[PDB]
């Protein structure tokens, strides 16, 4: 091929042209020291720590920024490279403050470890150091700029990954500072990530400040559930208590970053917690009882009624195990009124065809598209990692973006087609020029959010989008297995519920008011006691005291997503399982365990006893759930599209306004976020700045 | 500044005090609860703010090698006073 | 292939024979141990416990594992002969002081998070 | 200390205490941190 | 001299592990993820086998953390996935194995920052 | 090489290399490898079936005569198919030298006991059986030497928990010392002290 | 000397303790200072090796010169932050004298 | 010799019968030779530092730690993580007062030893006690145990 | 006795599911025309026998294999399942 031969310490290796010296060294198996180089960020060349010697070359080159050519022999462990590294570390540590005992990055500092391995062991700096005043960029990132090494990594991240140009370098020479030059809060859905990239303790986590040390903590690899992206996380705990949340690398979902809500809303896991079962007393107030009493009352009420009189509503943070257990329990009493808070149009294919409600192109496959159409969606606050992927493809692949909806700020330039849903029909009709501009697109892509489906036009909007996709496929031809049509979800439990046969939306409850209602973590406020019959029985089974708790008759304390090994399906249809980091507080138990115990008390004993048996039941109900990294699936666009042409509901003259209009609406979305002091601080800071 | 709990115990400088319903209080009957009377926050809040005429000031806690590691504090911000990270002493430029 | 070096038995018959000899020795020794250590149990209880401990390893189908278990049992019997143990070591086989852990789902659900 | 007294500080005890084991003044250990998890407080108003 | 027996290896009955710590535990075989606070990759070379987390409670006296299970602090290191799987099968532990994740090759060019027409132009450096 | 670096001796290195080649030439049936460390320590890796012959040679040959058995121990490496590694350390007083012989075994494969060669090995062998579970054939009496009577499991294996499985206390209802499942008031804090940024490039491994 | 405790919750003494006898929990104080909320030393686990007092970068934890502190019960040998601060306030005179006498050898 | 022993002169007592009396006389003469070596060490004390001037292995001085950045970093890393030992296995033996005391140390390259086997002479001596107490009175066993110089801390480990 | 839902598990790349796939790609939409309220879930297996699951009232479920079934065979057993005859 076009691969060229380069030598590292006399060992030959093939590298594609354009590969830097650092990448060749990684290919051989060695890691060049670095401070400013980040693979996901543009090359800077500031820190000069990656200086390496090329054989028969009198000058030391920067391995991060120097493309390699045929014949070079990279002498990484040569005397010249070692001396260069020692000099660079000496210059870096000349003005660094002696803050290691009080620094929040004590045992996880790149400066410390690289000084230990590649630097010297003493100082000949006999002068006084410098000191710069601290900056204030909000209540999330604690800023101590005396420790800054001026690697300009946060600046590059903000400019490219986050699309926010707030950060910059002011001044010249030794006293050049990194900051905003004004009293401004660096606010974005990806603001916290600058803590991770910053190699030193200049930028640290404010809520996590002075709490723990890295060697103390235990790392548990789990899945984030605050959004439908399903970004992988590492829960860092210490003596049975969650200390912090860190991003985990996955090149196909979240790369290496996580959203602010994912990162800083773990605090809500320590407030408003449901710890014991509660029942209504003679006076009508909630009082603590034992598991036996509450289970007996619920089982008696479940035995007394039967059929459509019983019902269940699934929340936005429920796992597949609990969903299938509750489905089995309500099937043993001959019921099918199983509903979720988010609605999905059931006209036509509905939920029978899996490809009808998924992000078929996938987050990884976003990078291959050339045009994209967003319909009634605000991906910045509904799926921040999806928006980050779109921004990365826009910056690198020159992708073209168009949005139909309110002119929200997406951190990149797009084409505002309009507001009214009628434009969709226009795009289907062919009068709009955007139909033409997307006709030539080799890999077009259409994304429709669940926010546009929550309104009464869900069926008609979905039909119009499917018609647009059909026009794309028929006119431009079948490019391959491209899977133009996409749908982006907002809650983590929606896809898993839909795969299990849950009926989307709460319309069934309204049509047939039940006598006993199961609230499996339903805190959306969709169903109140006004639209239910009198003396109705409400069972709430969750982990937080929220809008759904005070209206209940029996409260069963469940477990949070960090307290159970549970399966969640993200918006691409990929199923991932979390791991137990801590145990549920007080008398709270696992959700599926609660359902099984209630079933056995009521006499309708469920077949499964352990987690493996519940997952076997999940495999029986759905084959896809057991696979834990598979995302591929069959393309059944034709069948769903043909079934969607029967009903002809019309669009109303209401503009597509997403709920997430402004950053102030992004912080508090679910029960965990509403119970977090950090999220309240963020909302207060965004509303009024100092 | 040692306060008293509503039950009657003394509150530690960390704010710890068993509430009315806690059974662990029984460990103190016929005995005493060990509490340090001198609170570090109150003792350091009454220290005078040092007035120096330099932009950057060095602090080692007093005593040289018997103090804390030497650090440098910047006093450009005239709104507040620079505070030592270890010792907690305050420094300020001569305004007006 | 899967050729391995033997310990004492070439096949399962010899291992079964050694198990039988070890059982004979333990059965013969139980009453002497009960009398000598001044146990509160009867000879019937001791023989039942020996039978239970032998049947605990009834699913082993590897002659090497079987005769290694036989070696361990012979070592323990020799330990019991020479009064190298005491009453506590002998009585640790009965767990008279440990609470009985439940088995059904509901009890384990009530006590704690243990599956 | 008569020849050269120790340095005087405001936090140094002015009254030395001997060993107080087996005495109503003995030291009783206890946890110093606050509560970790806060439980939900049910409302005092009936739902109906 | 050689038995030449054909059966899977099983040393469950010789390790002395209690029965409740054999058929109830669920081990995990994985390559530990890189700590996002650091750019070093030297801790993601070997495979790790670790047991599932169990209950920890606060000590009634002195507030310490107490654990009732012995295997909580145990962690084992294996050169390859096959060796760890073989160990787990030999000791009779049910295991969950996750494929190693390696960052994909990325093409980085210094020239892109000063682009004439493409959007990769940097606003500042 | 300034006074902070340990001085290197080359004559001893050459002598040990020559003797390793000599030994490997004499016993090509059993020796699988010979190594000399940077600090002048010679080690010989042999087949398990050659424990009795090779040792005997090193004890009786006019040129070796390694009379004393300094130490005998085992090393557990769970990532290997042959789990346990047996190490013999021999001291020759006539030539003022030391040698090491290394052998491999697993849980079920026995190793021939070297009590006939060195009497000192006797207790050492028992210790191995007490700590790792390696069975030694033709031993005068093989039994536990260090653990409590009736102790279940071999503590020195890498998969054995640090605190064990049972703990002892005194019960007044039965008026005796009883064993219970272990429960710690404070759990042993595990520290992740190992760090990225490898320190020794000379030991770097191929990226397979 | 101003009266503020020297400890800054760097957790070096906890990490260096061979017997794991030190337990530390910390959080920002009311004025934002880095201070401990819990500092426990188990005197029945401590081996009196002195690693804690030599790993401390601010001379916060010291191993005093008192040795007559026997106890009639096990519980009173589990020191918390209040007891250690009381010990410091009680022995500061001769502790500081010994530190002054010996700090040139360290 | 390991440290400065090849630089001190002393005599090595040797028995002639192998009984308890000869070993007692040998121990007394070893005490006298220890006094000789102590005198030589007192007379020939050199000046200089007391630990290797390698801050990546030995912690720096307190003043250097509190004034220098590299010293503070190295103190932090040495007292939190420790120093990494290159991979390898060694057997180091010295002439402890009870005989040859040895340690077989195996390091995998980290800051924690992979294996540390301890060879104590008491183990072998107590193993040979059975041979050495053949055809002797009951009261002779106590004398033989005493002359073996048995401390069970090293025997049991 | 009342059917509540049906599920069809088919393997995307296996040849044993081949004919079953054709079934959908030819007539599933028509089937959905005849049953506008019956839920017919469709899921993908992996190296597993193609199967059809039928759920009746009160949680009773019965499964039938679909290996190497032609389109006619699978549609025939489907009409047998919905028609109630056995
Ligand atoms: S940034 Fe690193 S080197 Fe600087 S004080 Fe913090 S831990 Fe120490
Ligand atoms: S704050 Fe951190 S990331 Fe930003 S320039 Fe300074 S060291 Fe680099
Ligand atoms: S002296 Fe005690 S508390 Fe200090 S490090 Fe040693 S064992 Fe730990
Ligand atoms: S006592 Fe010293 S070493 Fe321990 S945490 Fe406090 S400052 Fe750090
Ligand atoms: S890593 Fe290349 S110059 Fe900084
Ligand atoms: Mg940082
Ligand atoms: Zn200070």
């Amino acid at each position: 091929s076009n691969l060229i031969e380069v030598f590292v310490d006399g060992q030959s290796v093939m590298v594609e042209p354009g590969t830097t010296v650092l990448q060749a060294c990684e290919k051989v198996g060695m890691q060049i020291p670095r401070f400013c180089y980040h693979e996901r960020l543009s090359v800077a060349g500031n820190c000069r720590m990656c200086l390496v010697e090329i054989e028969k070359a009198p000058k030391v080159v920067a391995a991060c920024a120097m493309p390699v050519m045929k014949g070079w022999n990279i002498l990484t462990n040569s005397e010249k490279s070692k001396k260069a590294r020692e000099g660079v570390m000496e210059f870096l540590l000349a003005n660094h403050p002696l803050d290691c005992p009080i620094c929040d990055q004590g045992g996880e500092c790149d400066l410390q470890d690289q000084s230990m391995m590649f630097g010297s062991d003493r100082s000949r700096f006999l002068e006084g150091k410098r000191a710069v005043e601290d900056k204030n960029i909000g209540p999330l990132v604690k800023t101590i700029m005396t420790r800054c090494i001026q690697c300009t990594r946060c600046i590059r991240f903000a400019s490219e990954i986050a699309g926010v140009d707030d950060l910059g370098t002011t001044g010249r020479g030794n006293d050049m500072q990194v900051g905003t030059y004004i009293e401004k809060m660096f606010m974005s859905e990806l603001s916290g990530n600058i803590i991770d990239i910053c190699p030193v303790g200049a930028l640290t986590s404010k809520p996590y400040a002075f709490t723990a040390r890295p060697w103390e903590t235990r790392k548990t690899e789990s899945i984030d559930v605050m959004d439908a992206v399903g970004s992988n996380i590492v829960v860092s705990t210490r003596t049975g208590e969650v200390m912090r949340i860190l991003p985990r690398m996955h090149e196909d979902i979240n790369e290496e970053w996580i959203s602010d809500k994912t990162r800083f809303a773990y605090d809500g896991l320590k407030r408003q917690r449901l710890t014991q079962p509660m029942i209504r007393n003679e006076k009508g107030l909630l009082t603590y009882t034992t598991w036996e009493d509450a289970l007996s009352r619920v089982a008696g009420m479940l035995q007394s009624f039967q059929g459509n009189d019983v019902a269940a509503i699934a929340g936005g943070l429920v796992d597949a195990e609990a969903l299938v257990a509750l489905k089995d329990l309500l099937n043993r009493v001959d019921s099918d009124s199983l509903c979720t808070e988010e609605v999905f149009p059931t006209a036509g294919a509905g939920t029978d065809l899996r490809s009808n409600y998924l992000l078929n192109t996938t987050i990884a496959g976003v990078e291959e598209a050339d045009v994209i159409l967003l319909v009634g969606t605000n991906p910045r606050f509904e799926a921040p990692l999806f928006n980050a992927r779109i921004r990365k493809s826009w910056l690198h692949n020159d992708l073209k973006v168009a949005l139909i909806g309110s002119p929200v700020d997406l951190t990149y330039r797009y084409d505002h087609l309009g507001d009214s849903p009628k434009i969709l029909q226009d795009i289907a009709s062919g009068n709009h020029p955007f139909s033409q501009i997307l006709k030539e697109a080799k890999k077009p892509m259409v994304v429709l959010g669940s926010s546009a489906l929550q309104r009464s036009d869900g069926t008609a909007i979905l039909a119009a989008v499917s018609n647009i996709a059909q026009n794309i496929r028929l006119s431009s031809g079948v490019t391959g297995d491209w899977k133009v049509m996409n749908i982006l979800h907002r809650i983590a439990s929606q896809v898993a519920a839909l795969d299990l046969g849950y009926k989307p939306g709460v319309e069934a409850i309204r049509k047939n008011p039940p006598k006993v209602l199961f609230l499996l973590g339903a805190d959306g406020g969709c169903i109140t006691r006004q639209d239910l019959p009198k003396d109705c029985f409400i069972i709430y089974q969750g982990h937080h005291g929220d809008v759904g708790a005070p209206m209940a008759d029996v409260i069963l304390p469940g477990a949070a997503y960090t307290e159970k090994s549970a399966t969640y399906v993200n918006t691409e249809g990929r199923a991932q399982q979390t791991k137990v980091a801590v145990t549920p507080p007080g008398l709270a138990r696992e959700d599926w365990k609660i359902i099984r115990a209630l079933s056995e008390i009521a006499g309708m004993t469920l077949p499964y006893d352990t987690l493996d048996q519940v997952r076997s039941r999940l495999e029986e109900v759905s084959p896809n759930l057991v696979r834990y990294d598979d995302v591929e699936g069959a393309n059944y666009f034709q069948q769903a599209n043909e079934l969607s042409k029967l009903v002809n509901q019309q669009l109303l003259a209401d503009p597509l306004v997403p709920p997430q209009l402004t950053i102030k609406d992004f912080y508090m979305t679910d029960s965990i976020s509403r119970a977090s002091q950090t999220m309240a601080k963020c909302v207060k800071a965004v509303t009024e700045g100092i | 500044g040692v306060r008293t709990s509503p039950t009657g115990e003394k509150v530690t400088h960390t704010g710890q005090a068993y509430d009315d319903g806690d059974y662990r209080r029984v460990r103190f009957s016929d005995r005493q609860k060990e509490v340090n009377e001198n609170f570090a926050i109150d003792l350091i809040a009454e220290q005078p703010v040092s007035e120096v005429g330099s932009r950057v000031i060095s602090c080692d806690g007093g005593g040289g090698a018997l103090g804390h590691p030497r650090v440098y504090i910047n006093l450009d911000k005239e709104t507040k006073t620079g505070t030592c990270g270890y010792c907690g002493l305050q420094f300020r430029q001569p305004h007006h | 292939g899967t050729s391995v070096k033997p310990i004492f038995s070439r096949d399962m018959n010899e291992a079964k024979r050694r198990v039988r000899e070890l059982y004979r020795a333990w059965y013969r020794e139980v009453p002497n141990t009960v009398h000598l250590f001044q146990l509160d149990i009867s000879v019937k209880q001791g023989r039942d416990k020996v039978r239970e401990m032998f049947m605990k390893n009834a699913h082993v189908t590897d002659p090497r594992v079987v005769d290694l278990l036989v070696i361990k049992g012979k070592m323990e019997l020799e330990e019991t002969i020479n009064v190298w143990k005491q009453r506590t070591h002998i009585m640790r086989f009965f767990h008279e002081t440990e609470a009985p852990r439940p088995t059904d789902f509901l009890s384990k659900f009530y006590v704690g998070h243990d599956p | 200390p008569t020849t050269k007294p120790p340095t005087a500080r405001k936090y140094i005890w002015t009254n030395h205490k001997f060993n107080v084991s087996g005495t109503p003044q003995q030291y009783v250990p206890y946890s110093t941190t606050r509560k970790k998890i806060q439980e939900w407080v049910p409302p005092s108003t009936p739902y109906k | 001299q050689l038995i030449a027996v054909d059966e899977k290896l099983d040393i469950t009955t010789l390790t002395g592990v209690p029965e409740e710590h054999i058929k109830t535990r669920k081990v995990r075989i994985f390559v530990p993820a890189r700590n996002n606070m650091q750019s070093g990759v030297n801790n993601t070379k070997k495979w790790k086998m670790e047991f599932d987390t169990r209950e920890r409670w606060e000590n009634p006296l002195m507030g310490w953390s107490s654990t009732a299970d012995p295997l909580s602090n145990l962690v084992l290191t294996f050169s390859t996935k096959e060796d760890a799987v073989a160990f787990a099968e030999k000791n009779g532990w049910s295991f969950d194995v996750e494929e190693r994740k390696v960052p994909k090759p990325k093409s980085k060019s210094y020239g892109a920052n000063f682009s004439w027409n493409k959007r990769t132009r940097v606003s500042t450096k | 090489t300034r006074p902070t670096i340990r001085p290197r001796n080359d004559v001893v290195h050459k002598q040990l290399s020559a003797f390793g080649q000599y030994v490997a030439e004499i016993l090509p049936k059993y020796v699988q490898q010979v190594q000399v460390s940077c600090f002048n320590e010679l080690e010989i890796f042999i087949h398990p079936d050659g424990v009795i012959p090779v040792l005997t040679f090193l004890r009786d040959h006019t040129n070796a005569q390694f009379k004393s058995l300094a130490d005998l121990t085992a090393v557990d490496v769970p990532t290997r198919q042959n789990r346990f590694e047996i190490v013999y350390n021999l001291l020759s007083l006539r030539f003022n030298s030391r040698i090491r012989v290394k052998t491999y075994t697993d849980e079920l494969t026995p190793i021939e006991s070297s009590v006939t060669v060195y009497k000192a090995a006797n207790w050492y062998e028992r210790e191995i059986w007490d700590m790792f579970g390696v069975f030694f054939a033709n031993h005068p009496d093989l039994r536990r030497i260090l653990t409590d009577y009736g102790f279940e499991g071999h503590p020195f294996r890498k998969d054995f928990p640090l605190s064990g499985y049972v703990e002892l206390r005194y019960d007044d209802e039965v008026k005796r010392v009883v064993a219970e499942p272990v429960e710690l008031a404070q759990e042993f804090r595990k520290f992740d002290l190992n760090s990225p940024w490898e320190a020794f490039p000379a030991y770097r491994q191929p990226p397979e | 000397p101003s009266g503020e405790e020297r400890c800054i919750a760097c957790k070096l003494c906890e990490a260096v303790c061979p017997a794991q006898a030190i337990t530390i929990e910390a959080e920002p104080r009311a004025d934002g200072s880095r201070r401990t909320t819990r500092y426990d030393i188990d005197m029945t686990k401590c081996i009196y090796c002195g690693f804690c007092q030599e790993a401390c970068p601010v001379d916060a934890i010291v191993e005093g010169p008192n040795f007559e502190f026997s106890t009639e019960t096990h519980e009173e040998l589990l020191y918390n932050k209040e007891k250690l601060l009381n010990n410091g306030d009680k022995w500061e005179a001769e502790i500081a004298a010994n530190i002054q006498a010996d700090y040139l050898y360290r | 010799p390991y440290d400065v022993y090849d630089q001190v002169e002393f005599d090595v007592p040797i028995g002639s019968r192998g009984d308890c009396y000869d070993r007692y006389l040998c121990r007394v003469e070893e005490m006298r030779q220890s006094l000789r070596i102590i005198s030589q060490c007192l007379n020939k004390m050199p000046p200089g530092e007391i630990k290797v001037d390698d801050a990546k292995v030995s912690p720096p001085k307190r003043a250097e730690m509190k004034t220098s950045m590299e010293s503070l970093i190295h103190h932090f890393k040495l007292y939190t993580e420790g120093y990494q030992v290159p991979p390898g296995a060694t057997y180091t033996a010295i002439e402890a007062p009870k005989g040859e005391f040895g340690v077989y140390l195996v390091s995998d390259g980290s800051s924690r030893p992979y294996r540390c086997k301890i060879k104590a002479p008491g183990f072998a001596h107590l193993a040979g006690l059975d041979k050495m107490s053949k055809g002797h009175m009951l009261a002779d066993v106590v004398a033989i145990i005493g002359t073996q110089d048995i401390v069970f801390g090293e025997v049991d480990r | 006795l009342g059917l509540r839902e049906i599920r069809i598990h088919l393997c995307q790349r296996s040849p044993g599911s081949q004919g079953v796939r054709d079934f959908i790609e030819k007539r599933y939409v028509e089937l959905k025309k005849a049953n506008p309220d019956l839920p017919i879930l469709i899921r993908e297996c992996s190296d597993v026998q193609p199967k059809l699951w039928a759920r009746y009232a009160f949680g009773q479920e019965k499964n039938v294999s679909l290996n190497n079934f032609s389109a006619d065979q699978v549609t025939r057993t489907l009409e047998n399942v919905l028609s109630g005859k056995a």
